[PDB]
Order: structure tokens, then C-alpha cells, then sequence
């Protein structure tokens, strides 16, 4: 009994180009209570706290809102890489409540327009928050997700906590075959790690496709004050950045210029993808019988680290959960943080 | 009729008080999900157990592990355990 | 509490450079500078070049100069420095013996108390000697602030609560019983019983065998370096180690065996000087085992509880019975009248709540804070904090007890002009300075800060 | 730099009217008038001017509590 | 108001060495030790017992001073526990120190003791919820050449500033030696609101690190004094080596490059570009 | 009042009252009476007592008790034993009660089933978020001047008759008004409270009211908005339709006895079906303060808090001599109306 990743990510590829939109639902079904407030003021802010994350971990991507009420599929915010604009519209769907039923359809339909802009190298994502018993189709459904699939444009829904076929043949049929996105929520924590698990990238078998050679610009900072503007938003700006092309000035932001259409990314967006492509091997539990190790952590000073003799304290585990190819022993609380935000393994890099 | 393989479920709610009496009469497999526990219920928290019955059993829970024991995975568990059952 | 620090800017300018010569002395007084001056003394402690103000204008960010403001005031009111108007500006050059404390303290000096301290072996730990100076202080809490049982063994420490106001009883017949003195120290959580107490004691002996900068430097010598090996006997003036005798018989300080032995490291001073964790007949048990009763059912439920601890509490609120675990008291508008009556207005133990006692009242305010500090500007909606249903009830309560509301401040005039008036008011509200502003009398009643900075633009 | 300290005894005017007659019992301590509301008052008999307050509250009402 | 500051001097014989043959040799580290030994006594002296710890980076391991990590199994007399502690590990630190520390010439370190001060930082502000401390780390870096920027450690060192800015734990960089603007350390401490300053490596430190360095744990009140410009061009091609304005990402590769590669390919993946997608890019 | 739309049958169900005169002994189903019908000095004629005689010859299986508390429990076991009853139900609201004799009522019926739980009423969305106030109406001098020269029960007038709680009424008149909830005012005097909301100009309910244009004001009470101050006497209770209650005035703070101000506390503070505002059930003790209702609003103080209901106090209205009406404000004209209302 251990529960952790089985053997390992292997880093071949895995997406951080892309576009994933989630589509929210405001539908009275989310006014029947299930969570602490209700459905609808609790999800709101657990994907505000995965619109942040997706940016965080997934910096050179676009993010949009899609809103279900009086079935109707509505959205809240253009698919857009700006994190702030995002939650502004999330609070005036925080500040109202949900009514009438979720329309699946018409948002497979606005999926599809929807996705159209984003650009080829980003990977097509749609992140559907479908948690009642009914859709609203005006249409042949099963048109649009064979369009989904042909046109290439992946599908993960985040059902709430309830099973409907439709949605779960939507999630297999996009995803090249794959059913694997088909993860419900049942509490309060439950539902936060399936937009968590969408904030990293969802590899499960990337096909042989025609690879894009795409070219992106790196910015340049400014210093003025008293001469303050930019060429962004035409505004009183202070403090901004500068295209190494255009020069014209856009705020301190990745902002993409305006004037010649290249991307833009200071230092997170090549960084933040380097440790998703690549990820190691999980510490796991090294055995106590098998530790071999000296009484504290490595990685930081944890002394604790063994009850010895101590009957059913000391044949239980060990604050030793040691990396497989460095071979140096951590602290189960140091060696989860070792695979949380940094890998940064001390053992593999002091060497 | 409303569970079709293993993978099926649902709940199969039945009101009428002398259902309480008629528990001898129902089949042992579903008899045996009848505990005594299950008697007279209220139909909202029937609801409520119906919630949790949505709340737990539409979750994708495949251990893939616990299956074995009665899923007997392909032309392995059956040439493994059935000789033990020959007895 | 005394405000020491506006008392020690009472005392003459000779005797402020007479405790900065001691580097350990130096090292004490910098942690209580205020930080926007505690980065001023350690800037000008380590370049000793004399440079204008206007430069020094120029290093600091914009508005927030009321640090600086009362900083520079602070540092002439108690002399650390001296203002030289060489060319017309402020020369503001640090005081020479503080200056020139801070160097060796800083650069691992021999501050008399920082190296006074003995390495020994230190038999008094952590638990060694702070027990009996808790239990010491906790009889001098007893006899000075009033509780059950007097089994303090310091007597110039009931001679102290007399004559030197420590307890608000009858000091002629040897009482400590509370009074406006011992509210206001009590209400105090830590610094303000301890700093009012102290004074006593210093101001009492102070002349004859006292040796106030003596007295003083051997106090700031125990917290300057930890005493441990002959640190009570040794590190003790004429009038530090009869203090520190005094201190060992009465609870003032942490010394070993026979009044005469190494000073054993007792958390009293720890607790004045570093104004850290108060947690100290061998049964040390903390920190949430003090506890006190708040409830917005206007009803006090109390699980732990100690002996010291609920006498205080009894003081504001009635007491009937005491249990394995519940004190018995209801608090209203009632029960906070028993002390309102005594004349101890209804302020401290506002603060008093939210302080100690709390240990008790931790999942009570566990959904009170709620965090709003991030939150704030996205939600306005308070989850009662602080509580004010008991502010309104104490209020309303207080304001029966008196029925009459003073103000404190300064009365000003010279507001010949309309125009200067209103631009201060204007500017009072932007920063709370005005209690009350009215063109047509052109005076009001507040504090000098509202004068001193106009002045200040006036003046430079 | 001017400044002139002293104690402000301010309240509601029905009280105020009240507060003022009890200090004009002990030769008007009061140092100043500034309008209805504020009152300067040296610092050193305003306890004076409570503790007449309280007995003219007590000796009248006698808190009959009825 | 306790800030933790996590000394990572790093001593590493690929950097530290070349020290003394740039310029002449006046003088060993131990000012670069000494002035953050006093800064760290003087950081342990102006909070309020303000906890610390050292770590050191050989080229081919680590290890602790100050924190003196699990072996066995005047003025305060706290600044010379600190000491004591330091000088007594320092040396057995440094007696671990022959051929095996400088193998790894090539490998760095200093790296893996900069993980090991997130990691250790993250440890003690996770169980220190009492009396919150903002912490922060310094690294004082052996500014010397033959290794002016290697790649091979570049993907740690970037995702460093990432916990910075999420535990709210600045990095502060100062580089001693000569005038080689580490661009990956120049840009660390801007990103994550740190310091950088290129010090003269003879200066004594403390009159910048009282400076530079003690605006950053917990005050920040005031304008702090960093090092030249943060230019915004990141890290050359892998391909060619040039300094790219405009760059050129390969693709899942997340290589970016220049012109250079035949548009398919690239000498960092295996991944045959569309002929097609290269003609767009051959287009301009 | 209610029982129309109930499916009752109110033609067999004889409203036995002893002075209008129904069927009795002959109804072939439920009847509707009282105890003082049944046993008690109110025998009117002896129409009572024959159907006191019917109920032994007629085996009465279930009885259902209304209040059982105002009348004393004697007769109740008086009857019991003649009628030869099988079952009862005695549906009373209060917890303390003068019935507690040696025949305790719930041994005499059967073991309870259900408590009055009001906490769980006032809370659900009928009467939710009680907001209960006791206005400190500020004193003046013929206040203090009348609790000096006389103390005894006369003056109970002498302070209600306050301007400032009339105008402190009035703010809740304007601020309830604007939000759309009900104002109930409760005053057990008849000629002071009807001279009090003829200043505001309003239909308002006052002492011996016609009952057809009470109902009237209180059609424009609960129906409509722009009417919504309602003044509640002494005829209240016992009893009248007790109507829906948003804002509950209480004047009369003596109201003996305590047991008839838990049920008149539950009576009056009535379900209300509008949740808009998030206090959606106010209640206002309106009582002059250096006055005698000190001891007698004290009480009901720790009486709602120990009810269960929320509770604040309501001292500082929102710009209180800023509201219209503004007449017997100052303290002369407040002392005259004292002295008329020393004819009451
Ligand atoms: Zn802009
Ligand atoms: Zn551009
Ligand atoms: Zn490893
Ligand atoms: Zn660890
Ligand atoms: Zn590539």
C-alpha cells in the first residue's frame, strides 16, 4: 500500500501551448445545495483559484469563461491570456445566483467558434463544469463532437458529483479515443484538484502531426516617470515594456504588442514550461530496514526521523523519502515540497 | 432491468409500508443489499441516500486492484484462484 | 503603562550619555528605537559623517515621515543625539557616547552587561529558576495586584505598591487591593505591568545606594548578556546587586541558591527586555493553559483556567463558583460595572480580551479574523471582528459610569487668515489629527502633531 | 509654537448646562468658554466636577429603580 | 519583527579558486565568511532573536554551518553559539574538501545549495507558524571566468525565483569577482524582488550588505540600491549561441533558437516540423 | 380567523361560546370550544353544563386544547373524570405554566411528542433574523420631574406619552415604509396612542377600533406599503387575528404577567413571507429611560435573549432630529402632554 505517481512521467511532451476555456454553469440545478455557500459561489472560487495557477503554470496559454444560465450558453470572457480581466467577470457571476438549466450544445457550438482563433501550436482544450441531469440541444449533438474530433480539438469536462453517458462520451470522443477525463467531485477539496489536475498539462498519447516552427519575440524594460505612457493601452503608464521590433511601448505585462504581432514572454513562460516537460522521478518512501541513512533529512534538517525500539512506533516508516536516482534521503514533508513547485533535488544537483 | 452488467448501478427505490414485511420475499442478491438498516425509511432522506448513492457511485473509482476479487481479470485470477475452489 | 520611554526623556542630558557607555546598555536601548530611527542609528552609528538633512531627505520614500517625525523628536527628547545648526540645516550628528556604544555592541563588543555574563555551567535551564521567579512575580501578583493569596517574597515589593502606587489598596496597613494604578497596570499585557511596577522601585531607591544609571545598567546588563556562571552576583552594581539581591529576593531576578550564586536564566527579564513568549512545584504547563470566557450570548464558558488568572477575571465579572473546569459568570453591562464603579473606565479590558485570555477564545476568533487583510478589498463584510456588540455594550455601560466624555490635546489660536484654517483641516482629515474643526471660533482642541509639521515646512 | 493646555468638558448642551453650574459651586475652575459645547478646564478639579455630579444624581434620584 | 536569513555561500573550486589568480592574492574568503558572519550577527542583532543558517556548495556537494546538521547521531554569547557552531563546521565542512569536491568541475553545486536553502526555508516557515518570520536568502556567488554562463544547470536555477516570489522568501545575489554579470543572477533577483549588486569581492561586504541587503527581509520601506540595468533579452540560442531579441521556439521542445536551424528537427528534439511551417517562417 | 380555509367543518364544528347558541348533543362529528365553556365561573346559562353531561354519555376519544394555561388546571381534572374521556392534546405554548399541580397535564394526557421551539420558527424564514431593540428614548426634565414626586402605577402613562418615542416610532414608520416591511405598535392605552399617529396623518389601529376599519388599515397594512405603522392596544390579546410582524412596537413594558408576555412575545411576532431585507423581523422596545419602565424593560431584555431571539439596542436612529414631524419635540411641549395624560 503506497500511494504515489507509479513509476514516472516520461518527459517526451506534454501540452503548455494551448488554450483551455472552462465553461461555468449557472443553472438552478447549482442552486440545489450541495457545497458549503451553495453550487455556484464555491466553484466560482476554486476556479479563481485555477485561473491563477493555470497562468501560473501554464503562462504562454490563453484562458476563457464560458457561462451556462436559462439555457443558454454565455461567455464571460474572450479567450485571453489576461488572469485579472478573467476574475472580474467571475465576480459579477459570484455576485449573482444561478437559474434555469445548462445548455451542453450550444456550448460544444461555442467551443468550436471559440477555439478557432486560438493558434495551431496551442493545444485545444474545453473544460466543461457540467454538474446537472440535463443538457439543452437545439441540434444534433452528435454532429458537433464529431466536428471536436476531426478539427482536433481535445474535450475534459469536470462533471460534478453525478455520471451522465453524453458527457462521457463527449470527454472519450474528442480526446483521440482516450477516456480519461471523466474524474467527478465530491466535496470541497475533491472539486479543487480536478481544476488542479487541469492545471497541469493532460498528455496521454500525443499523435505524429505537423509541427509548427512559430516565432516569438523577448521585451525590454522601461524606467520613465515623469514621461509615463505607453503604446498598450494609451494610458498614464509609469512603467511598461518595449517590443524589440515595433517599439511601440506596452505595459510591464507579457502583454503581445500590438504593432507587429509577435509574442511576447519576459523569463516565466520558457521556465515555467521547462519543469513540466521534464519531470522526476518521485521520492518515494525509502524502506526503514532499507534506509542506510543518518538520522535527520538532507535536503533541509529534519532530525526526526526514526522512533527506534519504540514497538509500533519504531517499525512504522521514516521521514526518508529518498529521490531513485540521487539517492539522497528527505523528509516526507521536505520531499513533497521537492516535487510541488521546484524539483530542485539537492542529491542530483550537488554533485 | 435497470442494471445491465457489473459496471451498471442505480438505485431501486420501492414505497409501500409492508415492503418492511416483504423483505423474506425479495430475491437473496438483492435481500442481501436490503439490511435491516434499509427499513422504513424517509423518501427525502432517501433522497439523501440517493445523493450520496450519486455522490459516491458516479465517481470513476477504478482501483483495478480490488477488482480481481470479483472481476478476475483476463485468463489469470480464474486459472489462479478456481483450483483453490475445486474442493 | 508609564510610557518609560517618555520618562526617560525626562531625566537630565548627563545621565542619558551615562547609560550609553555601555555598549550592552546601547544594544538594549536600540531595540526599543522606533525602525524608521532604528535605521537611522545603526546608518549614522557606522559612517560618523556629518551630512545635512536635505540629503538624508533624499534617501527615504514619499510620506511616512511621521516615523520620522516623532523618530527625531524621540532622539532629542531622550538627548541620543545633539542638533548642531552649523548651515542652517540639521547637522543631525548621533549623541557621542551612543554613537560610539553601538560600535564595540554591534562588532561583538564588550558591553558591560553583553560580556559581563559568565559561561558556566548553567544549572538553571530554561525551567531552572524561571518557576520560582514565576511563582515569585506570581505572589507579587497576588499582593500587588490584588488576588487570593500574598505569598510574595518580596516586601519592598508590597512597599513598592504603596507609597510607589504598584497596588491601589490601603499601603499604610500593608494591603495591595486594585485601583486606578493597578488597572492601568493591569491592563497593561506584559510591558505596561512591568514597566509601571519598575519605576517604583527605581524612583523609590534612586538616590541613597540606588545608583540610577548603576541601578539601570545592571538591568540592562542582565538583558545585554545572558548572566549564567556569576552572572546575578557578579554582573550587579553597588546598587545593581543589592537591585539584584532585592530582585533575587524579590522576584525581580532569577538568581541562584542563598541570595549570593550565578544568575540563573529566569524568563522575567527575557520577557521585559525581548517582549517574547510570557510562558515559563515543578509542573510548567502552557501555553493555552491560561484561558479566559468572551461570548456573544453574553455568557462566559471557561474549560481552563488558573489560579492567578481568574482572580482578575473576577474583578470585572461576579464570581460564584469555581468547578474542575467552569467559573461561574455572566457577563453584561452588569458584570463589567463591579470595576466601573472603582473608577477604572472600561478601555484596557478591551484590550485585555484580545490579548491574554484569548488562549481560551482562539476558535472563538478563529471565525472572527476570517482573514481580511487580502480579502478586504474584495469583501466589506466583517465576521465580528473586533467584537463590537460587546463594545457596545461596554460603552454604553462606561459612558453610564461617567455620563461626561473628555478630550485630551492643546488648544490653539493665531488663525488670523481663513485660508490656514481650513487647508490644515482639510489635510487633519485626510490623517484623523482633528477631533473637532470650526472656522468661525479658529480653535480646537487636539495633540501638537497637527502644529509641529506646519511649523516643521515653516521652519525647513 | 503656541500652545494652551488644559481638560475639555464637552457633552450634549442639557448636560453640559448641568456640568457648568456644578463647577461654578467650587469658584468656577473652569479657565475658559470656547461655545455651547466645549468648555476649558484646568486639569486639576475636573474630578471635582464628576464627584458633584455623582452626589446631585444620587442625593435626588436615590436609584428608587421602580 | 525575526526575518530568516539562510547564508548559501557556495565554494565551489571552479569559481572560488580563480579568485586569487584575478588580481592579487590580499586575502582569502573570510572576509566574503567574516562580513556575513556580522551581517549575520548583525542580522541576528537587530530583530529580535531572529533565527539563521549558513550553507556552503562545494563543486561536487553540500553542507550546513551554522544549522550543524545531524553528525554525532562575548557580547550576548548568542553571536558566538553562531560562531562556535560556524567555525567548528565551516572547518569540518572544509576538511571535506580534496580532489572529490573539485571533480565535479564541470557540475555545480551551488545550484543544488540554493535548493537546499528554498527547501530549508520552506521547512522552517511550514512549522514556524508562531512568530512568522520573512525570510530571505543570500548567495554570494565567485564571480570568475571559464564559466560565465553554463547550460546544464539553467532549468534549477530559473525555477528558483518561482518559490521567491511564491513563499514570499527573496533571493538576494551579490557577485564577487570580476566584472561578469551572471544574466540568469541578474535577472533572479529583479524577478523576485531581491538585490543584485557586483560588488568589488575586496569591499567589505558588510558596508553593502547593511545597505543593499537590509531593506529586503522585512522593512522595505525604503528605495533599495541594485546593480546595473534588467535588461529583458533572455539567454542566447542553443544552436548558434547569439543573443536573440525575437527568438525563434522550436516547439514542445520549448528550444528557442534562431534562423539557423533547417526548420525541422532542431538540434534539440527529435520532432520532423511541417516542410510547410518552416515556409512560413523561410516567408519573410 | 384561519379555520374557512381549513377543511374543518365549521357548521358541525359548534363554536361553543354558552351566549350564542348553536347545536349541541347532536352534532354527528368535531366540535370547536374552550375550557371557559367547558368548566369554569364563565358558565353563561346552563347550556354549558348539558353539554358537560352529553360528553360522559357520549365516549369523547381525543380533545384539543388551546392555551391551557390562563385557565387553572383544576377543572380540567374535574371533567375529566365525569366526561370519561380516552385521549387528549394539549397544545399550549408556554414552558413554566400555574398548571403544574400535583396532576401534571402531560402524565394527564401522554408523554410530549414536540417542544415550541421558537428558535427553530424565528429563524427559518418566517420570522428569521429577529432583531430585537429597546429604544432609550432620551429623558428630559418632566420625566425625571414626574419619577421624583410620584412612583406609583399611574404614572405608567406618564412616561409612554414620550415625543421622541413617538418620533423614534417614526423612524421606524419612514425607514420600514421605504423598506417595504410592517410596522406593529404595541400600546395597551387607547387615548394617548390614538393621539399619537394622527400627527404622521395615517390609518393606525388604536383603542376600541372599529373592526371593520382595523382590518381596513390593516388591509392597507400587510396589502399595501404606503401604510404600514400599525398600534396595536390591549384588545390584541386575548385575543385577535395576530398579524404578520416585520417591525413589533412595544410600549407598554409592565404587562403582568410575565407568562402572558412569552405568549403575547410569540403572538404578536407572527410569520412574515418576504425576506428581503437581511433583517427581515424587527422588534423595538420603545421605553423613556430615567424613568420606571428601567426595571420593567430590564426584564424583557434578558427575556428575549433568554427566548433564544437575537437581540440589539436601538438608542441612535439615523439622523433622529433630522425626521418630519418634528412637533412636541422640544422639552416644554413634551411636559404638557404629561399633564394630559394624567387624566388616564
Ligand atoms: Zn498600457
Ligand atoms: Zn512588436
Ligand atoms: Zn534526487
Ligand atoms: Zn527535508
Ligand atoms: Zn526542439
Amino acid at each position: 500500500k503506497k500511494r504515489t505517481a507509479k513509476k514516472n512521467i516520461t518527459p517526451y511532451q506534454r501540452g503548455i501551448i494551448r488554450s483551455l476555456i472552462l465553461t461555468l454553469d449557472c443553472s438552478e440545478a447549482m442552486l440545489e445545495k450541495d457545497l458549503r455557500p451553495n453550487r455556484h459561489a464555491m466553484i466560482i472560487q476554486y476556479a479563481i483559484d485555477f485561473v491563477h495557477e493555470f497562468f501560473d503554470q501554464n503562462p504562454i496559454s490563453q484562458m476563457g469563461i464560458i457561462i451556462m444560465r436559462n439555457g443558454l450558453a454565455q461567455l464571460v470572457s474572450q479567450v485571453s491570456g489576461n488572469p485579472q480581466d478573467h476574475i472580474d467577470a467571475l465576480k459579477s457571476i459570484r455576485k449573482q445566483e444561478p437559474k434555469g438549466n445548462p445548455s451542453l450544445q450550444n456550448a460544444l457550438e461555442m467551443a468550436r467558434g471559440l477555439l478557432l482563433p486560438v493558434p495551431a501550436h496551442c493545444t485545444r482544450e474545453v473544460l466543461i463544469v457540467f454538474g446537472s441531469l440535463s443538457t439543452t440541444d437545439p441540434g444534433d449533438i452528435h454532429q458537433t463532437i464529431d466536428s471536436l474530433v476531426s478539427e482536433k480539438i481535445r474535450v475534459k469536462v469536470l462533471g460534478l458529483s453525478a455520471q451522465v453517458a453524453i458527457c462521457k462520451e463527449l470527454c472519450k470522443a474528442t480526446n483521440y479515443g482516450d477516456e480519461s477525463f471523466y474524474k467527478i467531485l465530491l466535496d470541497e477539496t475533491h472539486l479543487k484538484e480536478l481544476f488542479n489536475e487541469a492545471v497541469t498539462p493532460l498528455p496521454v498519447n500525443k499523435i505524429n502531426k505537423g509541427f509548427t516552427l512559430v516565432k516569438m519575440g523577448f521585451p525590454t524594460r522601461i524606467f520613465e516617470d515623469t514621461p509615463t505612457f505607453c503604446s498598450c493601452h494609451s494610458k498614464l503608464v509609469y512603467g511598461g515594456y518595449f517590443c524589440p521590433n515595433c517599439h511601440s511601448k506596452v505595459c510591464s505585462l507579457p502583454t503581445v504588442c500590438p504593432c507587429c504581432d509577435l509574442m511576447l514572454i519576459l523569463s516565466t513562460h520558457l521556465a515555467r514550461s521547462y519543469h513540466h516537460l521534464m519531470p522526476l522521478k518521485t521520492f518515494a518512501e525509502v524502506p526503514t530496514t532499507e534506509k542506510f541513512r543518518s538520522e535527520d533529512c538532507f535536503s533541509c534538517q529534519s532530525r526526526f526521523p526514526x522512533x527506534x525500539x519504540x514497538x509500533x512506533x519504531x517499525x512504522x516508516x521514516x521521514s526518508r523519502y529518498r529521490c531513485e536516482d540521487c539517492k539522497q534521503e528527505f523528509c516526507v514533508d521536505c520531499d513533497v515540497f521537492i516535487h510541488e513547485i521546484l524539483h530542485n533535488c539537492p542529491g542530483c544537483e550537488s554533485k | 432491468r435497470v442494471l445491465r452488467g457489473k459496471d451498471d448501478y442505480g438505485v431501486m427505490v420501492l414505497a409501500d409500508r409492508r415492503f418492511s414485511r416483504k423483505r423474506s420475499q425479495l430475491p437473496k442478491w438483492i435481500a442481501q443489499g436490503l439490511s435491516d438498516a434499509d427499513l422504513n425509511l424517509s423518501t427525502d432522506m432517501a433522497i439523501s441516500n440517493t445523493k450520496q448513492f450519486l455522490r459516491t457511485m458516479a465517481q470513476p473509482t477504478d482501483p483495478k486492484d480490488q477488482e480481481g476479487v470479483s472481476v478476475w481479470s483476463y485468463e489469470d485470477l480464474i486459472k489462479h484462484q478456481n483450483s483453490r475452489k475445486d474442493q | 503603562k508609564h510610557s518609560v520611554t517618555q520618562y526617560l526623556e525626562e531625566i537630565p542630558q548627563q545621565v542619558q550619555n551615562r547609560l550609553y557607555t555601555s555598549p550592552a546598555t546601547c544594544l538594549a536601548i536600540y531595540r526599543i528605537l522606533p525602525p524608521l530611527a532604528k535605521f537611522f542609528i545603526m546608518a549614522m552609528v557606522f559612517n560618523e559623517n556629518e551630512v545635512p538633512l536635505l540629503d538624508l531627505d533624499k534617501w527615504v520614500n514619499s510620506n511616512g515621515k511621521l516615523q520620522f517625525q516623532n523618530a527625531i523628536k524621540s532622539m532629542k527628547s531622550l538627548h541620543l543625539l545633539i542638533p548642531n545648526k552649523s548651515s542652517g540645516t540639521l547637522m543631525i550628528n548621533l549623541n557621542p557616547t551612543f554613537k560610539i556604544s553601538l560600535r564595540n555592541a554591534l562588532t561583538g563588543g564588550e558591553v558591560q552587561n553583553s560580556f559581563g555574563v559568565v559561561v558556566e555551567e548553567n544549572v538553571v535551564s530554561l525551567d531552572l529558576l524561571d518557576e520560582y521567579s514565576a511563582n515569585k512575580w506570581e505572589t507579587i501578583l497576588h499582593f500587588m495586584v490584588g488576588t487570593p493569596l500574598a505569598k510574595i517574597p518580596s516586601e519592598k515589593v508590597l512597599n513598592l505598591l504603596k507609597h510607589s502606587k504598584l497596588m491601589e489598596e490601603v499601603n499604610s496597613t500593608g494591603e495591595f487591593k486594585i485601583t486606578n494604578e493597578g488597572f492601568q497596570f493591569l491592563l497593561q499585557e506584559i510591558n505596561s505591568q512591568l514597566w509601571t511596577l519598575l519605576l517604583q522601585y527605581l524612583k523609590m531607591i534612586e538616590t541613597s545606594k540606588m545608583d540610577l544609571v548603576d541601578v539601570l545598567h545592571f538591568i540592562f546588563m542582565l538583558g545585554a548578556l545572558e548572566v549564567g556562571k556569576a552572572y546575578k552576583i557578579d554582573a550587579l552594581s553597588e546598587t545593581q546587586r543589592i537591585m539584584l539581591q532585592d530582585m533575587r529576593d524579590y522576584g525581580l531576578v532569577f538568581q541562584k541558591h542563598s541570595n549570593d550564586s550565578i544568575f540563573y536564566p529566569t524568563k522575567l527579564a527575557l520577557m521585559l527586555t525581548s517582549d517574547t513568549k510570557t510562558i515559563r512545584g515543578l509542573k510548567n504547563q502552557d501555553i493555552p493553559d491560561g484561558s479566559l470566557i468572551v461570548e456573544t450570548n453574553f455568557k462566559i464558558y471557561s474549560y481552563s483556567n488558573s489560579p492567578l488568572q481568574i482572580a482578575v477575571l473576577s474583578l470585572f465579572v461576579h464570581l460564584k463558583a469555581r468547578f474542575v473546569n467552569m467559573v461561574l459568570g455572566q457577563i453584561t453591562r452588569e458584570s463589567i460595572r463591579r470595576a466601573l464603579t472603582n473608577g477604572i473606565t472600561a478601555d484596557q479590558i478591551i484590550a485585555y480580551l484580545e490579548t491574554h485570555a484569548h488562549p481560551q477564545m482562539r476558535r472563538l476568533a478563529e471565525e472572527k479574523l476570517e482573514k481580511k487583510l487580502e480579502l478586504d478589498p474584495n469583501c466589506k463584510e466583517p465576521l465580528q471582528v473586533l467584537p463590537p456588540t460587546v463594545v457596545d455594550q461596554i460603552r454604553l455601560w462606561q459612558l453610564e459610569l461617567d455620563r461626561v466624555i473628555t478630550y485630551e490635546g492643546s488648544l490653539y489660536s493665531d488663525f488670523e487668515t481663513s485660508q490656514e484654517y481650513n487647508l490644515l483641516s482639510k489635510y487633519a482629515q485626510d490623517i484623523g489629527v482633528l477631533l473637532w474643526k470650526d472656522d468661525k471660533k479658529k480653535k480646537f482642541f487636539i495633540s501638537k502633531e497637527g502644529n509641529s509639521q506646519v511649523l516643521d515646512f515653516a521652519k525647513r | 509654537a503656541r500652545a494652551r493646555k488644559g481638560a475639555l468638558v464637552q457633552c450634549d448642551p442639557s448636560i453640559k448646562a448641568l456640568i457648568l453650574q456644578i463647577d461654578a459651586k467650587m469658584s468656577d475652575i473652569v479657565l475658559e468658554e470656547l461655545d455651547d459645547t466645549h468648555l476649558l478646564v484646568n486639569p486639576s478639579k475636573v474630578e471635582f466636577v464628576k464627584h458633584e455630579l455623582n452626589r446631585l444624581l444620587s442625593k435626588n434620584i436615590y436609584n428608587p429603580m421602580d | 519583527s525575526p526575518s530568516l536569513l539562510t547564508v548559501i555561500i557556495e565554494i565551489a573550486p571552479k569559481l572560488w579558486t580563480t579568485f586569487d589568480e584575478e588580481g592579487n592574492e590580499k586575502g582569502s574568503i573570510i572576509k566574503v565568511l567574516e562580513a556575513l558572519i556580522v551581517f549575520l550577527n548583525a542580522h541576528l542583532a537587530f530583530n529580535s532573536a531572529n533565527k539563521v543558517a549558513v550553507i556552503a556548495a562545494y563543486s561536487q556537494g553540500i553542507k550546513y554551518l551554522y544549522p550543524e546538521s545531524t553528525s554525532a547521531l562575548x557580547x550576548y554569547r548568542r553571536f558566538r553559539n553562531v560562531d562556535e557552531t560556524l567555525v567548528e563546521e565551516i572547518y569540518k565542512l572544509f576538511e571535506l574538501e580534496k580532489k572529490q569536491i573539485e571533480q565535479n568541475s564541470q557540475r555545480s553545486t551551488l545550484a543544488g545549495a540554493m535548493s537546499a536553502g528554498l527547501t530549508y526555508v520552506n521547512r522552517i516557515s511550514k512549522e514556524s507558524v508562531t512568530t512568522s518570520l520573512k525570510s530571505r536568502l543570500l548567495v554570494l556567488t565567485c564571480g570568475s571566468g571559464s564559466s560565465k554562463d553554463e547550460i546544464f544547470q539553467y532549468i534549477p536555477i530559473m525555477n528558483c525565483i518561482f518559490s521567491a516570489t511564491k513563499m514570499k522568501c527573496p533571493i538576494d545575489v551579490v557577485k564577487i569577482g570580476g566584472s561578469k554579470e551572471s544574466t540568469f543572477l541578474q535577472q533572479t533577483t529583479d524577478a523576485t524582488n531581491g538585490v543584485y549588486l557586483h560588488v568589488e569581492s575586496t569591499e567589505g561586504l558588510i558596508q553593502y550588505l547593511a545597505t543593499a541587503m537590509f531593506i529586503d527581509p522585512s522593512l522595505r520601506p525604503i528605495i533599495v540600491k541594485p546593480n546595473h540595468g534588467s535588461v529583458d533579452f533572455r539567454t542566447s540560442c542553443y544552436l548558434t549561441g547569439r543573443v536573440v531579441a525575437v527568438g525563434f521556439i522550436c516547439s514542445v521542445c520549448l528550444c528557442v533558437l534562431s534562423i539557423i536551424p533547417p526548420g525541422n528537427k532542431c538540434p534539440a528534439c527529435d520532432s520532423q516540423f511541417d516542410e510547410h511551417v518552416i515556409a512560413k517562417l523561410k516567408r519573410k | 380567523q384561519f379555520l374557512q380555509w381549513c377543511t374543518l367543518q365549521p357548521e358541525n364544528c359548534a363554536v361553543f361560546t354558552s351566549d350564542n347558541k348553536e347545536m349541541f348533543q347532536t352534532e354527528s362529528g368535531l366540535v370547536v370550544s374552550t375550557y371557559s365553556m367547558v368548566a369554569n365561573t364563565r358558565n353563561r346559562s346552563h347550556d354549558s353544563q348539558k353539554v358537560m353531561d352529553f360528553l360522559t354519555g357520549r365516549e369523547w376519544g381525543f380533545i384539543i386544547l388551546d392555551e391551557v394555561h390562563v385557565v387553572p388546571a383544576a377543572m380540567f381534572r374535574r371533567v375529566v373524570s365525569t366526561i370519561a374521556a380516552h385521549a387528549k392534546l394539549g397544545l399550549t405554548a408556554t414552558l413554566v405554566r400555574e398548571d403544574d399541580k400535583i396532576g401534571d397535564l402531560n402524565f394527564l394526557i401522554g408523554p410530549k411528542l414536540y417542544e415550541a421551539n421558537w428558535m427553530e420558527l424565528s429563524q427559518k424564514g418566517h420570522i428569521a433574523n429577529v432583531q430585537c431593540a429597546e429604544v432609550w428614548c432620551p429623558m428630559t426634565a418632566e420625566f425625571y420631574q414626574e419619577y421624583l414626586r410620584e412612583t406609583a402605577r399611574k404614572r405608567m402613562l406618564l412616561y409612554i406619552m414620550n415625543p421622541t418615542k413617538f418620533q423614534a416610532c417614526q423612524f421606524l414608520i419612514q425607514y420600514h415604509e421605504r423598506r417595504g416591511d410592517k410596522i406593529i405598535v404595541f400600546s395597551d392605552n387607547v387615548y394617548a396612542l390614538q393621539e399619537y399617529a394622527l400627527k404622521m396623518g395615517k390609518p393606525f389601529i388604536y383603542g376600541s377600533t372599529p373592526q371593520q376599519e382595523r382590518m381596513n388599515i390593516l388591509q392597507n397594512f400587510q396589502y399595501n406599503d404606503q401604510i404600514n405603522t400599525i398600534f396595536l392596544s390591549k384588545v390584541g390579546d386575548t385575543s385577535i387575528d395576530l398579524p404578520e410582524a416585520t417591525c413589533l412596537i412595544q410600549i407598554s413594558s409592565h404587562y403582568g404577567s410575565r407568562r402572558q408576555e412569552a405568549q403575547r412575545l410569540g403572538r404578536i411576532l407572527r410569520a412574515k413571507r418576504r425576506n428581503d431585507e437581511g433583517f427581515n423581523a424587527f422588534f423595538y422596545s420603545l421605553v423613556s429611560k430615567d424613568t420606571q419602565e428601567m426595571y420593567y424593560s430590564t426584564k424583557r431584555q434578558a427575556f428575549l435573549v433568554d427566548q433564544g431571539y437575537a437581540f440589539k439596542v436601538i438608542t441612535h436612529l439615523h439622523g433622529m432630529e433630522n425626521i418630519p414631524n418634528l412637533a412636541y419635540a422640544s422639552p416644554r411641549e413634551r411636559r404638557e402632554l404629561l399633564q394630559e395624560v394624567l387624566l388616564k
